[PDB]
């Protein structure tokens, strides 16, 4: 039939838009830890009310190559532009060589796509039913896109490679903040995979995920911090799933090893060939010193 | 003999792709270079959804014979019986205030979506593109009803009411399964234009 | 002339046509050529107006776009000398030669359609 | 239009490795303006500076086409037809870049 | 080649004709044939115009296109020796032979029209 689905973002969730911000349209405050996206239109018309557009253009055009002199905050400071005006020209901000933006809609609010949500749901169905003609039932399960996501739930996070020794990935990804509530609407054209069937499919997927992989990252400081803080021993009762990108590639052991070698050989071969002769994605905050793995969120139906 | 016009405005809520011209374009008027909702698509969603909401036998599906209510309300003349359409649906276009509102605010009419593909056992990323009609735009339609029998007008209007009811809760165009097409209706106006009918 | 005739039989290999050319892959080109056909037919004089010259320029642009989009169309256009012919047509600026090109291209398409999977 | 793109094929790379995926946002800008204002052209100029900054090859592309003088003269002229002519030129450049690639 | 005119009766199988040929599907061909029959008939000399030679080329083009669109037309054209006679008429370029082809083709059309579903 037709139902409304509520999503409780347990952790940072990202849906990559393919737009990678360069060294432009931000201010990175080392000293207060907020990055300020800038409205292009308003900023440039400011530049013209201050007739410095040729200066700004040349500053962009041949960067000083001095890393301390290769941002936008320094460009604005060199013209002594007032911080309140520097506050006048901020389109939006979040708490950085590159930054990855989510998809945005015709009014530049983030929404959750229909591709991602059935992406996770299909993955759950395929694993539980062992691909029982699940490609055919794809057409008989329909998910509406999300309602908009207002900014105040948007914040930037670094990619954390959570292994027995933690490592940072050099770039960041913007994410939805913790505990945001997001709704979409659900329609069923194949009654066989009922609402409870779908929920139990997701739950079984999660339990299998736990007893295969989530138990292995133990004895890592960030590991047991998140594993315990998220309450996954109880979460085995909860309907939890990873959405979008940034979740682990996995989302017997020997076959997993061979497959993972093959996939990483196909993926990262152009940069680090070491995969031929041989790791969790999460986020670590400075504010609370608490690590969250990217992707999981709670789903309940109605 | 009389005709009762039905006039109103449809609002798109999620993404919209009709893509009749199909790297993957959308239906558009060449006289305005602007997207449209062709009446054929609306007619098709109507016929399918209403037949499903009524009796849809496997034998009837095989023989393309449709239910008598649906058939009189939309016309078949395929079984050797005379059945002319009693309801005609037209094209639909942008309204003026939508044009203005997008002109002022620096908003486009199209959103191009990358759909990332991750392949099983290989996870090979080949991006794909699809075009969409911006949400928040509203289209203006006219439905023209032909009156042939003075009593069953009310029943046909009621069936059109469930028509719109279903269509609001379903998907129009392409990508209906994946989250594209959810539209709503507002400002419906009924006005007999020819004849002496009280509607 | 009808080099189209023997060319189309020269491009039957092993079966693929121009490495898999199909009639659905030339719809836009056919539409554009038809519109230029009717516009030029409406014209009285043989001298081509600068606006029709710009139409020919955009037509060349569209051949190049489609040839960059797909490989089989590229091979078809390359071997059928479409690009040299269009360049010569633009150089000549004569309506009758443009109509002769129209007839040639129509013959090409007709042969390509008659030999299909 | 054709001349520049065919002659900027150096030894094979185009404008030192130009690919249309780098031109997506510019293409969207040109399409949006084609559907439709001086300030819009201003932010248009700015976005050529933006995308030409994102890659060095793009900066060389916009230089070897003399894009910046062309856009300045467009903004001076303020005539709708000549802006559409610029759109035609930009579309031609994109198409010929698409043709001559890896 | 008159056996090619009375093959039409040898091709009444079981009931469809030429595997479902209808004269209705021959309309474009009939129109073009009538056009150039009139144009040739008004002509004085036996030597045809070179433009008329190009016209005959356009005839072959249209014949191939129609044979591509419909299979019954394809069988009709192929087995009745239409293509070789078209080429031959193009080869001699004499008016009287073109009229001879016209009479053969019209006889074909009328006799086929005698039998239709």
């Amino acid at each position: 039939k037709n139902y409304e689905v509520v999503i409780k973002t347990l952790g940072p969730i990202h849906i990559g838009s393919g737009q990678v911000m360069k060294k432009q349209d931000y201010i990175y405050d080392f000293y207060n830890s907020k990055v300020y996206m800038i409205n292009g239109n308003k900023l440039v018309k400011f530049l013209k009310r201050k007739n410095l557009l040729y200066t700004y253009q040349n500053f962009l055009r041949y960067p000083p190559k001095n890393p301390r002199e290769n941002g936008l905050k320094d460009y604005l400071d060199a013209q002594n532009v007032k911080q309140s005006e520097w506050e006048a020209f901020v389109s939006y901000s979040e708490k950085l060589n590159d930054l990855h933006l989510m998809v945005r809609d015709g009014q530049n609010k983030v929404y959750l796509p229909g591709s991602s949500i059935k992406g996770a749901i299909k993955t759950t169905l395929v694993s539980k039913y062992n691909n029982e003609k699940n490609k055919d039932i794809y057409s008989k399960i329909k998910v509406s896109d999300s309602k908009p996501i207002d900014e105040s739930n948007l914040a930037i996070y670094q990619k954390i490679d959570i292994n027995k020794s933690e490592k940072s990935m050099p770039l960041y990804r913007e994410c939805i903040d913790v505990n945001t509530e997001i709704k979409f609407k659900l329609t069923i054209e194949d009654e066989i995979y009922s609402i409870n069937e779908i929920e139990q499919s997701i739950q079984d997927f999660y339990k299998n995920y736990y007893d295969k992989w989530l138990v292995g990252f133990k004895e890592t400081k960030g590991g047991r911090r998140f594993a315990l803080e998220g309450g996954i021993p109880d979460v085995l009762n909860q309907n939890i799933l990873f959405l979008g990108a940034g979740t682990g590639f996995v989302s017997n052991r020997k076959q997993a090893k061979q497959d993972s070698f093959e996939i990483l050989t196909k993926k990262f071969r152009g940069t680090y060939g070491k995969m031929k002769e041989i790791a969790l994605k999460g986020t670590t905050n400075q504010s609370r010193h608490t690590s969250y793995q990217q992707g999981m969120c709670k789903v309940s139906f109605q | 003999y009389s005709k009762i016009k039905i006039s109103g405005t449809i609002e798109v809520v999620t993404g919209l792709h009709i893509g009749g011209g199909g790297d993957s374009p959308v239906v558009r008027d060449l006289q305005t270079k602007l997207p449209i909702i062709p009446g054929s698509s609306i007619k098709g969603k109507m016929r399918n959804l209403l037949a499903k909401h009524f009796g849809l036998k496997m034998k009837q599906e095989s023989h393309n014979q449709d239910d008598e209510r649906v058939l009189r309300l939309f016309g078949s003349s395929e079984k050797g019986n005379i059945q002319r359409a009693r309801l005609q649906i037209s094209d639909a276009f942008f309204s003026e205030k939508t044009k203005e509102h997008f002109a002022q605010n620096d908003i486009a009419y199209t959103e191009t979506k990358f759909e990332n593909t991750i392949n099983r056992l290989t996870a090979v990323a080949n991006p794909r593109q699809i075009e969409r009609v911006t949400r928040g735009s509203e289209f203006d339609f006219v439905f023209i009803y032909n009156v042939d029998e003075e009593s069953q007008v009310e029943d046909d209007f009621e069936n059109i009411e469930k028509a719109i009811h279903l269509l609001e809760n379903d998907y129009l165009g392409g990508g209906g399964t994946r989250g594209n097409g959810r539209i709503q209706f507002k400002d419906t106006n009924i006005e007999t234009v020819v004849g002496e009918y009280d509607s | 002339m009808t080099f189209a005739h023997e060319v189309v039989k020269s491009n039957v290999k092993n079966q693929v046509l121009f490495n898999g050319l199909t009639t659905s892959k030339l719809r836009n080109l056919m539409e554009q050529v038809n519109r230029l056909y009717t516009i030029a037919f409406n014209s009285n004089e043989d001298q081509l107006n600068e606006e029709f010259i710009d139409e020919l320029e955009y037509l060349k642009i569209k051949f190049y776009y489609e040839a960059g989009r797909e490989k089989s169309v590229d091979e078809f256009l390359k071997k059928t000398l479409m690009f040299p012919i269009i360049d010569r047509v633009i150089k000549k600026e004569s309506k009758k030669f443009f109509l002769d090109y129209c007839k040639y291209f129509e013959a090409l398409v007709a042969y390509a359609k008659y030999y299909q999977k």
